[PDB]
């Protein structure tokens, strides 16, 4: 699994769902980017960020 | 009416038919965006949404509470239907009208103690944090009401993004927050943490307070109770800082700090411009303890392209000051409307004392502290047109604007850069447009008698008003 | 969705919460004039209002029938919410079917005809007439439908002509009525109907003017007619609450006037013709349907608002099939917003000299305003939100001296001339440079079966 | 007046003293191109230039069939000497006329399928292909008809589109062309065939020529312009949905290569510049069908005025004329022979006070006029707007700067404008020379010098003595 | 560049030879002293 806003393989799961299991919450070390686990982000050409970008800011 | 929290408020608006409750389970994302969204595209009388039961959490969701002028005149304790002319005038009478400190209560008092988290802090397991929009950086909390500082009457409440990084940690943009851009150098300089209180699920007159433009140095417990008429509001000590105080009704209580020298990527996440922020680097706040009241509710704001909740947040919250401004040098202005994205968009109305009187009403609004730097359209009406009526302006500037010589552009004025189409960026051509009638000495090509309202107009709004109440 | 009549329009207006009735007897003025006044001054949801008693008079007054956009949606045959520019959509559609001629029934199958007056014509025992506007030059018939004869075929109903004229009451049989608004040289007859169904109203504010568009505008169901009792070649709605038969008395012009106009002002008194009553018919409990105007808006804004937007969108739609929307309903389109596509970098400025090249946006429209495709035109707070963001007024706003104007503006000098304002309130397209591109926040996935949802929830709570 | 083919329209040139033949040998770099200029330079009656030996080239070459008003007036069957006016009227009349639909003949009675080349296509071996201007990025096909089928209804012969398109030379069965200007909703989903048809009946390729925006690039359409008779087409020799005149001198069938993109360019345009050097699609030739004996009618393109502007002048200014009278029956003419219809003279009567900048207004509504027009001078109804001295006189009468210029930025721009800034977007400037009308108040009103009674009849008394 | 080819020899007689270029598509006949003024020629980094 890789981050889909920066690609990077550090991901790290967040929480499991507080009740039953529905999904889980997968969080990005290296960009802060989460995502739930039934959702399919698709990150815009213009959101995405890469280390290029990151330093930028 | 008076609220002492959000619940009181829900059961207002539920009374008055401006609550809709969602029963069967939904879907973090995309539902509750969604919804939100539709809601604020119901037209006229837009509900609140209230989902009862969200899949994985355990808790509710409000959202939309302030989508509406129903809703907004509710929350004043008007009538709902009341006109947004009318509100304007309300929020203006009560703005000063009374210095009412808030009281303080014990500890044993406050709803927003009930129950209490001090170590396995999890914030999803307490609130049903979802997506609100698609390109977002992360969960969002959209609609808290952030406290920072030795006096509890000096203390600041604000709006801003907090954008949830893990189960314990959340982001910040400190930068604006004056109270803490002061403090933050030397506590980063000194890694001392610097405390800090999110309050979720206020009373709607505490979000509206903490939502008041923060030129106009309003944002204190102090000024609810301007809002309630006098009525002070209660507030509680918070239980891990002394200096720290927050509303007793609050549905959720954050206590945590800005950890010192950390910046991470916050964002992107939406604007009331109607489009996506950038992300930039910002600060992270650790939560240290968690009081929320039994069954709290997570009440949220969509965003996205206006109108949504957040106008209606911000509309009379920019006009009313605005025109105590013009008012204490010009009274012949009688109303200001400036409601459209945070004053961008300003409509006075006013009398015209004599010839080119409205340029000089324009003159003043784009010389005040807020609208030299933010409006970029003022159109000036005169006094018998509602400047918060759309289509009486739109029958001013069809009927006496003349282009030739009513349209007035101005360039290399102060800007602002929230304004996408500013060039260069962040400055402003300034456009006043003078929709009132032509007073001596300037000449009339050709004068015209309006059609005046019958006697007895009034007297027959409130009647039909009545009648309208039994059916 | 259909109406036969005022009354089965009325009892609609009232089952969906849109009529008051006023039990309490009133007084002619102000009370009626005031009741509309304050009517249209409710900002939405705007109810008609029925007065049941007037002093001095027999029968019952109904007034601002029209004056909202529950109303005008009603009359449309749809939900009382519906979206102004919904109501544009549907109206756009049903405006382009031809073949619906009329259906002519025999007199006593007319509610119109149930009573007749042919003796001592007394028009104060049937209307109880009031003044609309203090200045007003006397007591008003504001809403009629006057139907007359098309001179160059007179003895043919599928060639009628139904308008809406001002009409001032002189005498009980006489009335006053504004010549210039080709048989009026040579020689006249002329029918006034009153109380009619909302469609043929608005058919006859629309400048077309046959019942055959009214068929139209009901989706192909055809309305009723019948015969005139004294001029065969005149014919009038069956279900019309009061119908006059008269003439134009030949060699005759009276003070007419003042009386209040569309742009919020008195007209001034002319010499105008006048019209003698020979017969008036009309059904039992007749309801006296009349107009409140003033500074707008009032009812007659609704009544011209979105026929003058389909038309306009039509023709723009004929040669830019990108324009999305036409939003004409400010002051008989002095004011229009354009909702399109841009296909090319600066074609909203090319929309707005398309719209101002047709035969009425030439020498009405003043104000263009040209917004993207997801905005809506009618909606004046996106409009607003547009403007704020979009319009650069260093390079977005043109301002055009020594164009076609009207007089009716008062603003306008020289008088009858215009400085046109084109305000691109659009997003920059290539080959526009954009300052800074921003993504805007799109609506979530699933909003509309959304809207529907809490649609059906708050119906059931 | 009807042509088969080019060869009965170099006929009538001919006996018209409108055509020149050079018979000494020239060699294919300077010579041809100069001598197209020279013929352009000429000034007035310039004929058609005809090539009957090229160094190194068996088949001959002609230019400047267009370029002059005289050509043109003999392409419509008019005397040679017919002025503008005149021919922009006689134009007007036959574009109404009823397109009549092409009339198909079979392979057998095509002059454009005498002879065949299947296996070494070759454009050398046929065509001389030489160089236009000197920074021209290769040896070009300047005065092509190209045909192509268009998706939405592509088996009907009577919806094909026909257009000119710059074709440079990269091959013995290679060439570029811009297919964004053509070819694109078809070429997203994408080979795509194209026939390339050079030498034809000149109004084949004044169709081919008038501006997309009218939608008048069909066979049918010729059948308007020479009065109701229908032209000759015959089925592609490889693509049974492709149709090319029949009495083409030569036939180029194949067709756009998927996915490559090779630079092409420069090449000098109508506003005399050269066109930058862009990525471009190539065109694959699979089968050549001539003519024994063909003639590479080949276009020369410099500073206005050249054969392309003679070629455009009133191709572009009766249907933008048309475009406007459906809704202005007021307007009188419309002259837009300057760059392609960038600068405009609309004469037209004014209904009422401001009737003028509606007129503008229009046509910079139009399809054509909306993009390119962006100097609009409108002029009163008795002002010719082809006598560019009585516009000037109109213009400094009638023209008040303070209100009858109007400077409207943010506009559709024309990308080979040079002077757009930004590029390819237009600051229009509308210029109102006509006479108030009310509710305009008149500064001050003057009596005209109405031209004397028989004004007429003595032209033409004149034009007869004259003859003597 | 130096990847230039043969594209075409004279038809009837032998007076000159096209010539082309691979990497640009330029073109020029044998018989040319072409000169491609500063504004027009391209190197690598133009073309992509
Ligand atoms: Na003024
Ligand atoms: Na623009
Ligand atoms: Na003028
Ligand atoms: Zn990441
Ligand atoms: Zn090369």
């Amino acid at each position: 699994m890789k981050c889909h806003r920066c690609g990077s393989d550090n991901v790290r799961k967040m929480v499991d769902s507080p009740v039953g299991d529905a999904w889980e919450v997968y969080v990005c070390e290296k960009c802060c980017y989460s995502w739930r686990s039934t959702e399919n982000p698709v990150v815009m050409e213009k959101f995405k960020l890469d280390d290029n970008k990151i330093a930028n800011m | 009416k008076v609220y002492k929290d959000l619940r009181e408020f829900l059961e207002v608006l539920e009374q008055e038919g401006q609550l809709i409750r969602v029963k069967e389970e939904v879907n973090p994302e995309p539902d509750i965006a969604a919804a939100g969204r539709a809601a604020a595209n119901l037209g006229k009388n837009q509900p609140a949404v209230f989902f009862e039961k969200i899949k994985g959490y355990k808790y509710s969701v409000v959202t939309n509470v302030h989508g509406s002028w129903q809703n907004h005149a509710l929350m004043l304790g008007l009538d709902k239907n009341t006109s947004t002319k009318d509100q304007f005038y309300e929020l203006n009478r009560r703005w000063d009208k009374f210095p009412v400190p808030p009281n303080v209560v014990k500890r044993e008092a406050a709803p927003c103690k009930e129950n209490v988290i001090d170590k396995d802090i999890n914030l999803f397991e307490i609130l049903p944090l979802y997506r609100i929009n698609e390109q977002d950086g992360g969960f969002y909390i959209s609609k808290a009401s952030v406290v920072t500082a030795d006096d509890f009457n000096k203390l600041n409440v604000g709006t801003y993004r907090i954008q949830v990084k893990d189960r314990d940690r959340v982001g910040i943009q400190a930068l604006a927050m004056h109270d803490i851009a002061v403090q933050l150098e030397k506590a980063e300089a000194e890694n001392k943490p610097l405390p800090i209180a999110i309050t979720i699920g206020n009373n709607p007159l505490v979000t509206f307070m903490a939502s008041t433009p923060v030129g106009y140095n309003q944002n204190e417990y102090e000024f609810v109770g301007a809002l309630q008429d006098g009525v002070p509001m209660d507030i509680v000590k918070s239980d891990l800082y002394d200096h720290l105080y927050v509303p007793a009704g609050s549905e959720v209580v954050l206590e945590g700090h800005i950890i010192p020298r950390v910046r991470t990527v916050e964002g992107p996440f939406g604007e009331f411009p109607g489009s996506y922020s950038g992300a930039r680097l910002q600060c992270e706040v650790k939560i240290d303890r968690i009081t929320h009241r039994t069954n709290p509710i997570f009440e949220n704001l969509y965003l996205g392209i206006p109108w949504t909740e957040i106008d209606y947040l911000m509309a009379l919250n920019t006009s009313v000051p605005l025109y105590k401004q013009l008012k204490e040098t010009m009274p012949e202005v009688v109303a200001v409307n400036a409601m459209y994205t945070h004053g961008i968009g300003v409509i006075i109305s006013t009398k015209v004392r004599y010839g080119g009187y409205a340029k000089g009403v324009a003159f003043r609004l784009l010389s005040t502290p807020h609208g030299m730097p933010y409006s970029k359209i003022v159109i000036v009406v005169d006094e018998f047109v509602d400047p918060f009526n759309l289509e009486q302006v739109m029958w001013a500037l069809t009927t006496r604007v003349h282009p030739g010589k009513d349209v007035s552009i101005i360039e290399n004025c102060p800007g602002m850069p929230l304004d996408p189409s500013t060039n260069p960026p962040g400055m402003h051509t300034k456009m006043i447009i003078d929709a009132t009638t032509p007073v001596p000495p300037e000449p009339n090509p050709r004068e015209t008698q309006l059609l005046d309202p019958p006697d007895g107009t009034e007297e027959w709004e409130e009647k039909l008003k009545e009648l309208l109440k039994n059916q």
